[PDB]
């Protein structure tokens, strides 16, 4: 069975400019597990990645968390990339500070 | 409370690359504790939780022999289900497994599980008996014949009661600074313009533990968990989780919804507007 | 910490 991953991007704590955080991508429900996940800070590649919370729910489909640190900025801008099967074209979610 | 050990278990084929990955992840609640990584230059089985340092040298040796030893006997597995199947041996497959106990306050067992699942499908599983096994198709009926034979079942029974059951009651003692703490959640509300006269009201809920929370919107005193938009809890990156939930109300009205945050770090839950 | 896992 193939199943779409669901793919949240947010903040641990309220954005606030210079100011540490944390930034998550969370990509969920997908099935086959091979999946290509990306954090990217302004189109430049993050290095510094965690990937972790690796758990499936109820139906089998798989759940993962990559996450960095990071220090807002009225300017940079993030996004998280995901390569899957299920997916033609690579998706790309961008940071929406103001949701 | 009532707390909990779980592993999950995947091990996935890639003919043509090599051979299967394989990983194991566990968790006391919900708190990632340990993993291990067969496709990690050199796969350890390390902690991923600062209370399990309380753990000597001989623990991550063994452990690490373990898992070494379940990957090499899934790849067995592997090559089993594509004849139980008759599928091609030029795929990629996967099995996935959910092994674990939870107890109460007093320590006592509540519950043991063991599931496994071929493809991202129920394969099989070990009843809340913890005597009987349930087949999701005549593949897994194959290995149900010969589990009960070999009294598998039996002895999934004694790992359970026994040793699943003190690890768990260890691991609590030794990371109650972690597993134990209730932190309480942060909320807010945002508000944003919808096309003709309509806002969309968020309640979020932030930097709490554990993940269990409850988000309810309301009017007048009624719920709308109806017309009301959310997210599944999710892992903020420190251990703790967020998760929010929306409504769409009428331009104007916003004053008459409030957001109610309930969780064991609320002594009173939390009721908040626009 | 797991359990051995049994064959299918
Ligand atoms: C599947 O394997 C081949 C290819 O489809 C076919 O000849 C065979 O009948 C199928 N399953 C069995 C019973 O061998």
């Amino acid at each position: 069975i193939q199943k779409t991953p669901q793919i949240q991007v947010y903040s641990r704590h309220p954005p606030e400019n210079g100011k540490p955080n944390i930034l998550n991508c969370y990509v969920t429900q997908f099935h086959p597990p091979h999946i290509e996940i990306q954090m990217l800070k302004n189109g430049k590649k993050i290095p510094k990645v965690e990937m972790s919370d690796m758990s499936f729910s109820k139906d089998w489909s798989f759940y993962i968390l990559a996450h960095t640190e990071f220090t807002p900025t009225e300017t940079d801008t993030y996004a998280c990339r995901v390569k899957h099967d299920s997916m033609a074209e690579p998706k790309t979610v961008y940071w929406d500070r103001d949701m | 409370g009532p707390h909990s050990l779980r592993y999950f278990v995947t091990a996935v084929s890639r003919p043509g690359l090599g051979e299967p990955r394989y990983m194991e992840v566990g968790y006391v609640d919900d708190t990632e504790f340990v993993r291990f990584d067969s496709d990690a230059e050199n796969p350890r089985y390390e902690p991923r939780a600062r209370w399990m340092e309380q753990e000597g040298p001989e623990y991550w040796e063994r452990e690490t022999q373990k898992a070494k030893g379940n990957e090499q006997s899934f790849r067995v597995d592997l090559r089993t289900l594509l004849g139980y199947y008759n599928q091609s041996k030029g795929g990629s497959h996967t099995i996935q497994v959910i092994s674990g106990c939870e107890v109460g306050s007093d320590g006592r067992l509540l519950r043991g599980y063991q599931q496994y699942a071929y493809d991202g499908c129920d394969y099989i599983a070990l009843n809340e008996d913890l005597k009987t096994w349930t087949a999701a198709d005549m593949a897994a009926l194959i290995t149900k014949h010969k589990w009960e034979q070999a009294g598998e079942a039996e002895r999934l029974r004694a790992y359970l009661e026994g040793t699943c059951v003190e690890w768990l009651r260890r691991y609590l003692k030794n990371g109650n600074a972690t597993l134990l703490r209730t932190d309480s959640p942060k909320a807010h509300v945002t508000h944003h313009s919808r096309p003709e006269d309509k806002v969309t009201l968020r309640c979020w809920a932030l930097g709490f533990y554990p993940a269990d929370i409850t988000l309810t919107w309301q009017l007048n005193g009624e719920e709308l968990i109806q017309d009301m938009e959310l997210v599944e809890t999710r892992p903020a990156g420190d251990g703790t989780f967020q998760k929010w939930a929306s409504v769409v109300v009428p331009l104007g009205k916003e004053q008459y919804y409030t957001c109610h945050v309930y969780h064991q770090g609320l002594p009173e839950p939390l009721t908040l507007r626009w | 910490s797991s359990i051995e896992f049994a064959r299918l």
